[PDB]
């Protein structure tokens, strides 16, 4: 039994799981595959250039 | 046929039921309002759909609820007299311009049990 | 006469009885399976897809 | 305009769900009840 | 409040249903006819009475002759209607019509008039606190107990569909076809006669609508039915007329209810039931139309042939495109399906608001209905 081991209404941040669209549902994965946000931020030598410059 | 089969089981277990329990309380609750009113003269009646087909009792009924003097009941002991007595309380009925519909003397002499509950109904509906 | 007739009602009524329940029985796990269809065939085409 | 005139707003859909599965439930169990006392 | 039960009425062109809100089956249910004497009265003290409705009816339909109130849903003779109205509300359910609101139902497309008529005979004469009225085939989506899906219902006096999605039903796509089970009786009658068979008076008519309701089924294939009678005699079923006759109606049994699916046997040109929902299902827009294919339902007393659903699940495959799934949801209780809706949409608290009292009908006389309802 899958249907008793969990419940859709039990979770919403599970039931986002089932109202995804196809290409929504590659566009999260790709881009927390890249993890550019964080790229930027540890890379120091364009950081403290943005710092400095804003 | 076994659609079929399950609707029949349907209308013949609920439909049969409901009605039935309902018409024994109204038979209950009718039998001992009529018992009361009927024991200010010696009468007392046991069953409601048996006593009332010879018609003598529903006159006796009426003269007690209405007051005045109803025609005696033809003097017999025939289903004709029968058919006699009760369209004598039927028209007395007519006069107090109480409504009655599909209401026969057959109907009542025969022991049909939804137009007898539904006569003692109407003159409940009336005579309270 | 009368006696058989009122105890075959009573058998009559017992055994209504009996299916009513296979007929909710039915009536749940067909409610139950449909889903399961709904659920196969979205996972599928995810699964085509990817 | 009046779309929604004929229907209240606002209404949540559980309740008819559970009051329709409640008049299934008296057919299973075929409890038999008297009609209102007038 | 809480003890006090609206009365729920269906009453269609064949057979008036009435009972209590909150319950799962009707309490009475009884034929919709008022039939009158036409021959001598010789007995002297048998008493008079002049009119018979309902089922003693049928019981005497020897000596009388019989008319229906209502015809193809329209209330043709009032003073009939008023007489099963009183003979269901006192004879019937012994209930005080005071005591209790009443619901009403209703095919969709109507005459106005017959609305303003049922509001006024409801409120002036029997004296009603409230009463609501409303459409059958919407009622048939409550006892399904679905939000979207396409109703048809076909009843004795007039066959409708239409199509709710969330909730939202769309006016411009409810169709109305006037051929029911009153036709095909009708069609019966006429087809029994080449077998030597005939039947004529108005009690005659209530013999073949048994047989009809006995002996009636709907073939898969027309053509390859048509063959197999023809071949052998295994179809062939008797009857027992209540004169002891033994009738055999044979090839006819799958012949009378074909003219649901083709009109041309009566000379209509209108379309068949089939295509009347397909033509339903298309008049929506282009977005719900998968989840009308999905959710189609049967209700009414004259579809309770047998074999109807699979015919009507083939033929709307065959217009459907094939990518689609198509499923006809029959449930064994389906001629009482509306009733049970009614108790369901008249027992909800929220429904409670939209009654209409008695002080609105004094104010707005019988007008009223039209702003509310539906
Ligand atoms: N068991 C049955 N099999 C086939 N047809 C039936 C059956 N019962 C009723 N019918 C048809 O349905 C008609 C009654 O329909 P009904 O449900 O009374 O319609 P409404 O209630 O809307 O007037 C009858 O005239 C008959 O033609």
């Amino acid at each position: 039994e899958r249907y008793f081991d969990r419940v859709d209404e039990n979770n919403p941040e599970y039931l986002r799981e089932r109202n995804m669209a196809p290409d929504l549902r590659q566009d999260f994965n790709m881009m927390e595959q890249k993890k550019r946000v964080s790229m930027i931020l540890q890379s120091p030598a364009f950081c403290e250039e943005l710092e400095s410059m804003i | 046929d076994n659609d079929n089969s399950s609707a029949r089981l349907f209308e013949r277990s609920r439909i049969k039921a409901l009605a039935d329990e309902r018409e024994v309380v109204q038979k209950k609750t009718f039998t001992k309002w009529v018992n009361s009113h009927l024991a200010r003269v010696s009468c007392r009646i046991t069953d409601l759909y048996k006593d009332l087909r010879d018609g003598r009792m529903l006159i006796k009924l009426l003269e007690v609820l209405s007051g005045e003097m109803l025609p005696k009941p033809t003097k017999g002991k025939m289903r004709i007299h029968c058919l006699e007595n009760v369209d004598k309380a039927l028209q007395f009925l007519k006069e107090q311009r109480v409504h009655l519909e599909n209401m026969g003397s057959h109907d009542i002499v025969d022991g049909n049990h939804r137009l007898v509950l539904g006569l003692i109904w109407t003159i409940i509906l009336r005579f309270q | 006469s009368e006696g058989q007739v009122r105890q075959l009602e009573e058998q009559l009524r017992i055994m209504d009885q009996t299916l009513k329940a296979l007929m909710a029985a039915e009536d749940k796990y067909s409610q139950k399976e449909d889903k399961y269809e709904e659920e196969i065939k979205v996972l599928s085409d995810k699964l085509k897809e990817a | 305009a009046v779309p929604n005139l004929f229907v209240p707003l606002n209404t949540n859909p559980k309740e008819v769900q559970e009051m329709r599965n409640k008049i299934r439930e008296q057919n299973l169990q075929d409890i038999k009840t008297a009609g209102p006392q007038s | 409040d809480d003890d006090i039960a609206a009365l729920v009425v269906d009453n269609g062109s064949g057979m008036c249903k009435a009972g209590f809100a909150g319950d799962d089956a009707p309490r009475a249910v009884f034929p919709s006819i008022v039939g009158r004497p036409r021959h001598q009265g010789v007995m002297v003290g048998m008493g008079q009475k002049d009119s018979y409705v309902g089922d003693e009816a049928q019981s005497k339909r020897g000596i009388l002759t019989l008319k229906y109130p209502i015809e193809h849903g329209i209330v043709t003779n009032w003073d009939d209607m008023e007489k099963i109205w009183h003979h269901t509300f006192y004879n019937e359910l012994r209930v005080a019509p005071e005591e209790h609101p009443v619901l009403l139902t209703e095919a969709p497309l109507n005459p106005k008039a017959n609305r303003e008529k049922m509001t006024q005979i409801m409120f002036e004469t029997f004296n009603t606190p409230a009463m609501y009225v409303a459409i059958q085939a919407v009622l048939s989506l409550y006892a399904s107990g679905r939000t979207t899906g396409i109703v048809m219902d076909s009843g004795d006096g007039v066959t409708h569909t239409v199509p709710i999605y969330e909730g939202y039903a769309l006016p411009h796509a409810i169709l109305r076809l006037d051929l029911a089970g009153r036709d095909l009786t009708d069609y019966l009658m006429k087809i029994l006669t080449e077998r030597g068979y005939s039947f004529t008076t108005t009690a005659e008519r209530e013999i073949v609508r048994d047989i009809k309701e006995k002996l009636c089924y709907v073939a898969l294939d027309f053509e390859q039915e048509m063959a197999t009678a023809a071949s052998s005699s295994s179809l062939e079923k008797s009857y027992e007329l209540p004169d002891g006759q033994v009738i055999t109606i044979g090839n006819e049994r799958f012949r009378c209810p074909e003219a649901l699916f083709q009109p041309s046997f009566l000379g209509m040109e209108s379309c068949g039931i089939h295509e009347t929902t397909f033509n339903s299902i298309m008049k929506c827009d282009v977005d719900i139309r998968k989840d009308l294919y999905a959710n189609t339902v049967l209700s009414g007393g004259t579809t309770m042939y047998p074999g109807i659903a699979d015919r009507m699940q083939k033929e709307i495959t065959a217009l459907a495109p094939s990518t689609m799934k198509i499923k006809i949801i029959a449930p064994p209780e389906r001629k009482y399906s509306v009733w049970i809706g009614g108790s369901i949409l008249a027992s909800l608290s929220t429904f409670q608001q939209m009654w209409i009292s008695k002080q609105e009908y004094d104010e707005s006389g019988p007008s009223i209905v039209h702003r509310k309802c539906f």
